[PDB]
């Protein structure tokens, strides 16, 4: 066994807490410290402090005193993780490690905004001329939360043309995008269907790609 | 506070090669490195510890080296497994830290974009936002240059972009270009053009469209 098993992702409000777990198995959870790593596109991995097991000693990164805690349960063999007075900033994919093994993350998300199910807008080409051997078409997701939405072209049968992008955010709310490249004998002849789905507010909407008029 | 220093950034390898990466702390760290892997939605996984010594269930083909302040991750032969982002970190003193990362990516020949450009749609319009949408797909490498302009004026306030990771059946990388206005600020001009540079081509790549058709 390596073994450590950390806690699910979590979507929390600002101001509130969290207090995140680090489960240990296959060792002596005793015999070697925790330590807790920040992940953040902006600035790469971060320490945050470590704590031992077997003699309670916990070192804090300074950037992160107050902010952080750590704590151990002995016979759980779990270590954990409060973090508290939760702010945008906080928003990252938080490990746990002893050096040698890592758990898998768990990804924390701060945010004030409600569920808020997307607005698909169909991308069809500009009127006159523009068909050339192949055609573009796409399909527009703006303002959902929280993240994940499946985009998906006829469902299936199209997959090879496709190219769908990283939600960015747009303030607060996600934005996505996906393109399609077919050929000139399938659209506008037969119909090209943008599926779009987001379980959270439970929306499943099939928008079709229709031809400027 | 101690540094760690990484190198190269990213690299263009074929399977088969050998490449070498590097880390450097600002002192001496007397052995005290971890060389780690990082996949795409994975678990970080330790190939490497105290700095050349190997690690559990780990080909032979990683092999760390280094001394003192310098230290050197090997890989004889990069595997098709072996793409993601390497690590190094120091856990000498603490704070612990770490190294910035290596992205390794694949190799592949020159390829210039096909660029579309997408009207907002009249439904959108309806609610008071217009999305313009310049998409660029298909090129390699990586590095590209995306210029927006409404009516010949460089537009730089209000640009969004996205990209995707190498396509993994082309090697090309995509990019979604998004100016985002007011409908009221989108109907006072007429000409909205999106302009691509690249190295395939010295002239830039223009795709534009007239918002009454003419």
């Amino acid at each position: 066994q390596d073994q450590l098993q950390q806690s699910g992702a979590e979507l929390v409000r600002p101001g509130a807490s969290v207090k995140l777990s680090c489960k240990a198995l296959g060792y002596i959870f005793t015999d070697y410290e925790i330590h807790w790593v920040k992940q953040t596109p902006v600035h790469g991995l971060e320490w945050i402090g470590g704590i031992h097991p077997g003699s309670s000693g916990t070192a804090y990164n300074q950037k992160f005193k107050g902010k952080a805690t750590l704590t151990a349960d002995k016979s759980s063999t779990t270590a954990f993780m409060e973090l508290s007075s939760l702010t945008s900033e906080d928003s990252a994919v938080y490990y746990c490690t002893r050096k040698d093994y890592w758990g898998q993350g768990t990804l924390v998300t701060v945010s004030a905004a409600k569920t808020t199910a997307p607005s698909v807008y169909p991308l069809v080409p500009v009127c006159g001329g523009t068909t050339g051997s192949s055609v573009t078409l796409g399909c527009l997701v703006k303002g959902y939360f929280p993240e994940p939405v499946t985009l998906t072209w006829n469902s299936g049968s199209l997959s090879s043309g496709v190219h769908t992008f990283p939600a960015l955010l747009q303030s607060g709310l996600y934005t996505l995008s996906s393109s399609v490249t077919v050929t000139s004998n399938t659209w506008p002849s037969q119909t090209i269907t943008c599926n779009v789905a987001h379980p959270a507010s439970s929306t499943k909407v099939d928008k079709k790609i229709e031809p400027r008029v | 506070d101690i540094k760690m220093t990484q190198s190269p950034s990213s690299m263009y390898t074929s399977l088969g090669e050998r490449v070498t990466i590097t880390c450097k702390a600002s002192q001496d760290i007397n052995s005290f490195l971890t060389w780690f892997l990082q996949k795409p939605g994975k678990s970080p996984k330790t190939l490497i510890y105290r700095a050349n010594r190997l690690m559990i269930g780990v080909p032979s083909r990683f092999s760390g080296s280094g001394s003192g302040q310098t230290y050197s991750l090997t890989i004889s032969s990069l595997e098709y497994e072996d793409m993601g982002i390497y690590y190094c970190l120091q856990y000498d003193d603490f704070p612990l830290t770490f190294g910035a990362g290596t992205k390794l990516d694949l190799k592949r020949a020159d390829a210039a974009p096909t660029v579309s450009i997408f009207p907002p749609s009249s439904e959108q319009l309806t609610s008071g936002g217009a999305s313009v949408v310049c998409f660029l797909n298909n090129f390699y490498p990586k590095e590209i240059n995306v210029k927006w302009k409404i009516d010949g004026s460089e537009r730089q306030n209000g640009v969004l972009d996205s990209w995707t990771e190498q396509d993994s059946k082309d090697s090309t990388y995509s990019m979604s270009s998004t100016l985002t206005l007011t409908k009221d600020e989108y109907e006072r001009h007429n000409s909205y053009t999106c302009e691509a540079t690249h190295k395939t081509s010295t002239s830039p790549i223009v795709k534009s469209f007239n918002r009454n058709e003419c």
